[PDB]
């Protein structure tokens, strides 16, 4: 039947900055005319919804996605990999690290 | 200004397409799975999108049209401001609908019944429609011919010419000068530097390739009108026109009913691979499964993987009330189904090629808007899912995909039995369709009035098909209107140019594939530089010209009938020998009742 809870918007004055975010619902004026807040011709709702069925060719079904971005500002270090530990051996000229 | 309509069409772009998607899921139900739950399932979901479309078509009248410049983006605008119907009287709009809702009911319940027992009647496609296609009594042929034609093709005679008033002015309300030419709007192409094509040039081509098919349909006559003196002697004349109840159905459209009477060589059977199916244990999928790999021999894609799910191969395991008829569905959102009930036989192992074609080519133009995801003209679609048939059909095809004795010869007498079963449908077809056009653009601009449409529709029968009529008939009969597409008002001249397209396209396919032979042993298997051929204009859909994609394909910018000589040439040139002792040509003033 449709999963009407997933929208995008599809119209905005100007290209988002990077890592920018916009959650406002204002009505989108695309002619000169302005719009007083209803809706008509050249004066469009700025959100659209997927309808998302599960009969849909692939490109077509939802995908999920995650973004990881590493950032380094000045501090003086945070998370990082993980560090093994192997086996110790005793009574041995060995090259170790503690 | 312009780019306010860019934003008009993004909106519509994607509130359309999910309601074309639900109106046409809704269609697949009904379709596959029939209750009544269905058919108001599809109802009230089937108008939603013709009223959401109306409501958009009187949005895009804000915008004009001539100041726009970007030709897909006009492209697009002028196929949703189009007014059509709606122009007329809304008293006038309701008369029409019920003069199309009446002509319709009267085809498919009009019955005939018979003189000897009026208690028995009959319909037209089960009873009517047998007697045409297989009956050899003279007397019998006549009797259904005749009275088709008196009994449901009287009653269509008022209703036609009140239909040709209410048509000529919903045209002319859209700045055309008659039907006729609102109809050849499809062919027209507007101002694209060198590829324009002008909806009165259509008349020209049309009939300038016409009398270069009349030295090849000529001898096509002269040979079944001496193979139809055997089989009906003390009825035909030989010089003069066929009689049109002899022809094997109702109209005459196709010969292909008349093989068994004048079949070359009968002692020699025509190869038919349906026993070495049934032998191997083919199941309902390996028809497929040789199918796509066709199409990825070529250098095409794979099936969906949605598509194998989804699609209904065969009727159901339950006994299911589901209308069986082969057909290729695009639901949209890049959702492709095929809708058939397929048995092992060799026929639905070809429409399976068939078939699958009107899939490839939905799956290459799916990139475009959705306004332009049609074919570039009407005629392209059926011809690019008719050379995949052809490509199939060969026995070169058949003994390399596993289905004939690799001791196979094919001798040069099964080669005439092939081609002449070919030209009784192709070559049969186009006088017939040729005519049937010609009349009716000639009835809507008014030069035939009403008072000689029935004089000068058997004037044209004679001189240009070459078929003549056994009984009188005059202005209380309507003719035309008692085939399916002259009464459910539909366009005829797609059947004339599908057939020169077709051999358009497997003539520049085959020189792409390096064929040394016969046109008509040609397969495209293992080619990659002919599919490549093919794909670039498979994926334009209606974003461009029509005469632009045919250049891609063909190199030329107009249809060519030279192609479809050069398939029927081995038969051109038997024909001429054993027409030497006949006489090539017919007389217009025999006929069968004048003595
Ligand atoms: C045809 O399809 C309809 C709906 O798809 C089937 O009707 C009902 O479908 C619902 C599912 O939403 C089931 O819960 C009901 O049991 C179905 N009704 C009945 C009477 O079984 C319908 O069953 C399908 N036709 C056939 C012959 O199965
Ligand atoms: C108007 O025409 C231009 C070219 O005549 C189209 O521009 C192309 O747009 C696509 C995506 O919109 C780009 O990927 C191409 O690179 C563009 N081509 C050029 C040469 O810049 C434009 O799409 C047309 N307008 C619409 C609404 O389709
Ligand atoms: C479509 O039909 C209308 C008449 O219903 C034609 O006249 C238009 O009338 C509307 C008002 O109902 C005006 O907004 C339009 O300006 C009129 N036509 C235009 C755009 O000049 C109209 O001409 C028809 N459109 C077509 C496709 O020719
Ligand atoms: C098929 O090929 C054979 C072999 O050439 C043809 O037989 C020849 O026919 C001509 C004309 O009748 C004769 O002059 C030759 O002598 C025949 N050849 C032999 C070896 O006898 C035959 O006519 C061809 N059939 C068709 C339908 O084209
Ligand atoms: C055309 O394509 C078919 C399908 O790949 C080729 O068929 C193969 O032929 C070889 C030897 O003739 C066999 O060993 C393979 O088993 C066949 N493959 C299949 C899937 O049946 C065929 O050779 C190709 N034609 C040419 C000229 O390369
Ligand atoms: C098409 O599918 C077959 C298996 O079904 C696969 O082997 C082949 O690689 C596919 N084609 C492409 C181009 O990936």
């Amino acid at each position: 039947g449709g999963n009407y809870n997933y929208l995008y918007r599809l119209f905005r004055k100007s290209n988002l900055k990077p890592f920018e975010r916009d959650i406002s619902t204002e009505i989108y004026q695309a002619g000169s005319t302005p719009c007083n807040g209803v809706e008509g011709f050249n004066c469009y709702f700025p959100l659209q919804s997927y309808g998302f069925q599960p009969t849909n060719g692939v490109g077509y079904q939802p995908y999920r996605v995650v973004v990881l971005s590493f950032e380094l500002l000045h501090a003086p270090a945070t998370v990082c990999g993980p560090k093994k530990s192997t086996n110790l051996v005793k009574n041995k000229c060995v090259n170790f690290n503690f | 200004i312009e780019e306010q309509a860019k934003t008009f069409l993004d909106k519509f772009n994607h509130e359309a397409e999910d309601l074309f998607y639900q109106s046409s899921l809704a269609s697949w139900n009904y379709n596959t799975n029939i209750t009544e739950e269905n058919v108001q399932n599809m109802n009230n979901a089937g108008d939603k999108w013709s009223a959401f479309l109306k409501e958009q078509s009187t949005l895009a009248q804000m915008y004009p049209l001539q100041e726009i410049q970007n030709l897909t983006v006009k492209l697009q605008l002028q196929a949703l401001q189009q007014n059509g119907s709606s122009v007329l009287s809304e008293d006038k709009s309701k008369r029409l609908n019920t003069i199309l809702n009446t002509m319709s009911t009267i085809y498919s319940t009009g019955k005939v019944c018979n003189p000897d027992n009026p208690q028995e009647c009959l319909l037209l496609e089960p009873g009517l429609n047998e007697i045409m296609a297989n009956s050899l009594d003279y007397n019998e042929r006549l009797w259904a011919w005749e009275s088709w034609r008196s009994e449901v093709g009287k009653q269509l005679r008022p209703l036609y010419e009140e239909y040709v008033v209410l048509k000529n002015e919903m045209a002319r309300a859209n700045h055309y000068e008659d039907y006729g030419d609102y109809w050849r709007g499809d062919y027209e192409v507007n101002g694209v530097d060198g590829y324009d094509y002008s909806r009165g040039q259509l008349i020209e081509d049309v009939e300038h390739t016409f009398e270069e098919i009349k030295p090849l349909y000529e001898h096509l006559h002269a040979y079944v009108r001496a193979k139809l003196m055997n089989a009906y002697p003390s009825y035909i004349s030989p010089i003069g026109c066929l009689p049109a109840h002899l022809l094997g159905d109702m109209w005459g459209r196709f010969w292909t009913n008349l093989y068994s009477l004048t079949v070359p060589f009968g002692q020699k059977p025509n190869i038919d691979v349906t026993d070495a199916m049934v032998d191997q244990a083919w199941d309902a999928q390996r028809i497929f499964k040789e199918a796509e790999k066709f199409f990825v021999s070529v250098g095409l894609p794979n099936m969906t993987q949605g598509f194998w799910e989804n699609s209904m191969l065969t009727d159901p395991g339950n006994v299911q009330k589901a209308v069986c008829h082969p057909t290729a569905w695009d639901l949209g959102k890049g959702d492709f189904r095929i809708l058939m009930c397929t048995k092992v036989t060799m026929d639905d192992f070809l429409t399976a090629h068939h078939e699958m074609g009107h899939i490839q080519y939905d799956m290459a133009y799916a990139a475009q808007p959705f306004l332009l995801r049609n074919g570039a003209n009407e005629g392209f679609h059926e011809a690019v899912g008719e050379i995949m048939s052809l490509s199939a059909a060969t026995p070169k095809h058949l003994k390399s995909i596993g289905l004939l004795s690799p001791d196979f010869q094919e001798d040069n007498e099964t080669e005439i039995n092939f081609l002449l079963k070919q030209a009784l449908t192709i070559v049969g077809t186009l006088p017939f369709t040729y005519m049937l056009e010609k009349w009716r653009w000639m009835v809507f601009k008014g030069e035939i009035p009403k008072d000689q449409w029935m004089k000068k529709w058997w004037e044209m029968k004679r001189e240009i098909v070459g078929v003549v009529e056994p009984v009188p008939h005059d202005e209380t009969y309507c003719d035309p209107a008692s085939l399916f597409h002259v009464s459910n008002d539909y366009s005829f001249i797609r059947y004339y140019t599908r057939t020169l397209y077709q051999f358009q396209f497997q003539e520049a396919l085959c020189q792409a594939a390096k064929h040394e032979g016969p046109l008509h042993k040609c397969d495209i298997s293992n080619s990659t530089e002919a599919g490549q051929k093919l794909f670039n204009m498979l994926r334009l859909g209606k974003s461009e010209p029509w005469t632009l994609a045919l250049e891609n394909v063909v190199g030329a910018k107009n249809m060519n009938v030279r192609p479809l000589l050069n398939y029927f040439e081995p038969l051109f040139t038997w024909l001429k020998d054993q027409n030497k002792n006949s006489f090539v040509g017919w007389s217009t003033d025999w006929s069968p009742y004048a003595d």
